[PDB]
C-alpha cells in the first residue's frame, strides 16, 4: 500500500531559529517515528506521530501530524544538523520507509576548492600516469566532473568512484583518476581539472606541474 | 493442454479486507465466485497459483 | 542509470520486460489501450449433469 | 534507552555465510523486537528486503530470499543474523540496534514509552587483494600542491582494507590539516585526501612532510611536501 | 492443414517455423505471435506445440 | 508545577529516594510509597523512575 | 504557517546570513533586510537578531 513520499525534496538554512519537515500517506493507524541521518553515520530517533509523541533527547525537535500528513520540527539548529532524515510504519505487504529529505546548515559562499596531484614519478612499466581530481569544499550538488588534459576537453579513459564529505569544512568528494597506459606522465606537460555546475553555469579549474 | 502455466505467474492485487478489517494489496486477492452448479459446489478463482511450484 | 540534477519525485520508475504473463483481471491496471497482447488459458472443473 | 552493541566490520567473498551478532543490554534480556535494517553505500535509505522483527520465528520482509538468503535468532539479549551465499551488491552497513517495528496487518503491537538506537557495522564483499597505498604516488615523488591563494595540501590512493594512518611533521599539523575519508571504489579499493589549507602568509613561513601508513599491512612511507607558496618549492 | 501467422510470415499451425518448445527458446515470442492474430481454430493447437514438444532427451 | 512525597519527606518524583533499580532492591516499596499518594499529579513519572529506571546496565 | 525569505534565497526568518553586527557593517542594509518579509510573523526575530547586533562581547 501508500508509500511513504516527504514534502522538501531539498532545503538549506543558516545556523539558527527554525525548520518543518513534512511526510504523507492516505492513512496512518500505527506509528511512523521521524529518524535523523548524519552524513557516514547510523540515524537515531526524534519523534513519534500518529496521536502521542516520544523522543530519545531533550525538546529542542518536535513534531506533530494532521489528517494525511506527520511533520519533524528543529529548534536552533545551529549544530551538525547538516542531515538526511526517514520515517516508515513497517508491516503486512508494503509500506516501506520514506526516500530521504536532507537539510544543510549554509556554509560561506566560495568557488570549488579542487586539487591535482602527480602520480608515480620515475618508473615507466604501466599505469603510472595515473593523476586523480577531486571534488571538495562547495555547495550546492548541482555538479559534474569536466578535464582538461592531452591539451582539449576530455570525457573517458579514467578509473571513477565516489569519496567521503570534507569533515572540516561542509561536502562530497569522488577520485577521478586519469588512468592513460605508460608515458602519458610526460607526454603532456599541462594537466588540468575542471567543474561543470548547473548553479555556477561555467566551469572553475585547477592546474599544477612536475615539482610545483 | 496443461503446461500453459510455464508462461503465467502469480500476482498481487487490491483486497477489501485482509483479516484486521483493513484493505491491502495481497497474494490471495480474490477475484469471482462462480457457484452455478446446483450442487452447492462453488468455483473460486484466487491470484495464487496452486499445484505448481 | 543516473541523473545528475534532480528530487526523488522530479523522477519515477517501474519494472517493465515481461516474460510471464497474468490473467486480464479487473483489479490490476491493463498494459496498454491498443487490442491486448494475449494468450489463453482452458479453465478446470467443467460443470457436470449428474445426479444429487 | 537500551544500549546497543554488534561485531565489528568483516571483508568477505561472494557464495559464504556471514555471522553478524547484535547484543541489547539493560531491560531486553529477551529482545524488545529489535530488527536487522541494511543500507547499501551512500544510498537514501532503501532497507532490509530481509529481516523485520524476530525472537521465535526469523521473520523477513516481502523481497530477499529470492535473490540472497537471509535468518535471524533469538538468544538472550543476542541477536544474531545470518546472511548467505551473498554477492557484491550485498555489500553495505547493517543497523540492527533500532526499536520495536511494529507490524501493522497480521499479528500483533508494540510500545512508546523508551528510545532505542545505535551504531552500525559493515561487511565488505569486495575482489582486492591485501595492498597499501604507499607504492604507489607516494614512494616515488615528492607530494606536491599548487592553488596559490590557499588551495594547498596532499592525497593518498588505492589501499586495501580499510583503515588509513595519516600524519604530517612532528604531529602538531593534524591541529591546522583537514582530512577527508574514502568509500570502495567500484575496483575494490580505498582513495583518501588530506589538506592544509589557509591564505600564503600564514602558511609559506613553515617546512611540511607527510607520512602514510596501512596497519593491515605495515608498508609505511614518510615524504617531502612542496606546497607552491614556500619558498622550498622555489 | 489450418494456418496461422506472425507478420511476414504464415505456417500450418500443428507446430511452428521455429525449433520445437519454441516458447523455452525465446519467452517473450508468445506477444508477438498473439498479437496480430488469435482467433482461428488451428491457434489452441499451435500453443499447445508453442510449449509442449520433444526436446532432444524425448520422443513418443 | 507540583511534587510527590514518602512519609516525613516531600520531594520531585522523577528518580527514586531509594536508590536506583529500587524494584529490584526493595520491592515492597510499593507498600510504603502508595497508601492514599495515587492521588499525586506526578505519580506517573514517580512510576516510570522506579519500574522502567534506567538502570545501571542501560545507557544515554 | 511555514517559514520567511530573503528574496535571494529561501533562509528562514532571522538568522545569521554570514555575519551579526549587519547594519553596523552597512547602514542601507534595512534597504534591502527589511522591505516585505516583516509581514511574516517569524520576522520579529531578525529585529532581535540584526539590531542587537551581536560583536564578540555580546555574549550569553
Amino acid at each position: 500500500e501508500i508509500v511513504l513520499t516527504q514534502s522538501p525534496g531539498t532545503l538549506s538554512l543558516s545556523p539558527g531559529e527554525r525548520a518543518t519537515l513534512s511526510c504523507r500517506a492516505s492513512q496512518s493507524n500505527n506509528y511512523l517515528a521521524w529518524y535523523q541521518q548524519k552524513p557516514g553515520q547510523a540515524p537515531r530517533l526524534l519523534i513519534y506521530g500518529a496521536s502521542i509523541r516520544a523522543t530519545g533527547i531533550p525538546d529542542r525537535f518536535s513534531g506533530s501530524g494532521s489528517g494525511t500528513d506527520f511533520t519533524l520540527t528543529i529548534s536552533r539548529l545551529a549544530p551538525e544538523d547538516f542531515a538526511v532524515y526517514y520515517c516508515q510504519q513497517y508491516g503486512s505487504s508494503p509500506l516501506t520507509f520514506g526516500p530521504g529529505t536532507k537539510v544543510d546548515i549554509k556554509r560561506t559562499v566560495a568557488a570549488p576548492s579542487v586539487f591535482i596531484f602527480p602520480p608515480s614519478d620515475e618508473q615507466l612499466k604501466s599505469g603510472t600516469a595515473s593523476v586523480v581530481c577531486l571534488l571538495n569544499n562547495f555547495y550546492p550538488r548541482e555538479a559534474k566532473v569536466q578535464w582538461k588534459v592531452d591539451n582539449a576537453l576530455q570525457s573517458g579513459n579514467s578509473q571513477e568512484s565516489v569519496t567521503e564529505q570534507d569533515s572540516k569544512d561542509s561536502t562530497y568528494s569522488l577520485s577521478s583518476t586519469l588512468t592513460l597506459s605508460k608515458a602519458d606522465y610526460e607526454k603532456h606537460k599541462v594537466y588540468a581539472c575542471e567543474v561543470t555546475h548547473q548553479g555556477l553555469s561555467s566551469p572553475v579549474t585547477k592546474s599544477f606541474n612536475r615539482g610545483e | 493442454n496443461f503446461n500453459v502455466y510455464k508462461a503465467i505467474r502469480p500476482y498481487l492485487a487490491h483486497c477489501p479486507d485482509c483479516g484486521e478489517g483493513h484493505s491491502c494489496h495481497s497474494p490471495v486477492a480474490l477475484e469471482r465466485i462462480r457457484n452455478e452448479a446446483t450442487d452447492g459446489t462453488l468455483k473460486i478463482q484466487v491470484s495464487l497459483q496452486i499445484g505448481i511450484k | 542509470k543516473v541523473i545528475n540534477n534532480c528530487k526523488v519525485d522530479q523522477c519515477h520508475a517501474a519494472v517493465t520486460n515481461h516474460k510471464k504473463w497474468q490473467y486480464n483481471s479487473p483489479l490490476v491496471p491493463r498494459n496498454a489501450e491498443l487490442g491486448d497482447r494475449k494468450g489463453k488459458v482452458h479453465i478446470p472443473f467443467p460443470l457436470a449433469n449428474v445426479t444429487c | 534507552e537500551v544500549q546497543l552493541v554488534q561485531s565489528g566490520a568483516e571483508v568477505k567473498k561472494p557464495g559464504s555465510s556471514v555471522k553478524v551478532s547484535c547484543k541489547a543490554f539493560g531491560g531486553t534480556f529477551s529482545s524488545y523486537a529489535i530488527t536487522w535494517v541494511r543500507q547499501a553505500p551512500g544510498q537514501g535509505l532503501e532497507w532490509m528486503g530481509g529481516i523485520i522483527p524476530i525472537l521465535g520465528t526469523t521473520d523477513y520482509a516481502q523481497k530477499f530470499q529470492g535473490r540472497v538468503t537471509i535468518t535471524a535468532d533469538k538468544s538472550t539479549s543476542t541477536a544474531y543474523m545470518e546472511l548467505s551465499s551473498l554477492r557484491s551488491e550485498d555489500t553495505a552497513v547493517y543497523y540492527c540496534a533500532r526499536d520495536p517495528p511494529t507490524h501493522g496487518g497480521d499479528f500483533n503491537y508494540y510500545y512508546y514509552g523508551v528510545a532505542v538506537w545505535g551504531q552500525g557495522t559493515t561487511v565488505t564483499v569486495s575482489s582486492a587483494s591485501t595492498k597499501g597505498p604507499s607504492v604507489f604516488p607516494l614512494a616515488p615523488s615528492s607530494k606536491s600542491t599548487s592553488g596559490g591563494t590557499a588551495a594547498l595540501g596532499c592525497l593518498v590512493k588505492d589501499y586495501f582494507p580499510e583503515p588509513v594512518t595519516v600524519s604530517w611533521n612532528s604531529g602538531a599539523l593534524t591541529s591546522g590539516v583537514h582530512t577527508f575519508p574514502a568509500v570502495l571504489q567500484s575496483s575494490g579499493l580505498y582513495s583518501l585526501s588530506s589538506v592544509v589549507t589557509v591564505p600564503s602568509s600564514s602558511l609559506g613561513t613553515q617546512t611540511y612532510i607527510c607520512n602514510v601508513n596501512h596497519k593491515p599491512s605495515n608498508t609505511k612511507v614518510d615524504k617531502k611536501v612542496e606546497p607552491k607558496s614556500c619558498d622550498k618549492t622555489h | 492443414p489450418v494456418m496461422c501467422l506472425l507478420a511476414n510470415t504464415t505456417f500450418p499451425c500443428s507446430q511452428p517455423p521455429c525449433t520445437p518448445c519454441c516458447y523455452e527458446k525465446e519467452p517473450e515470442e508468445t506477444l508477438r505471435m498473439l498479437e496480430d492474430n488469435v482467433m482461428r481454430p488451428g491457434y489452441y493447437q499451435l500453443l499447445q506445440a508453442s510449449l509442449t514438444c520433444s526436446p532432444h532427451r524425448q520422443r513418443r
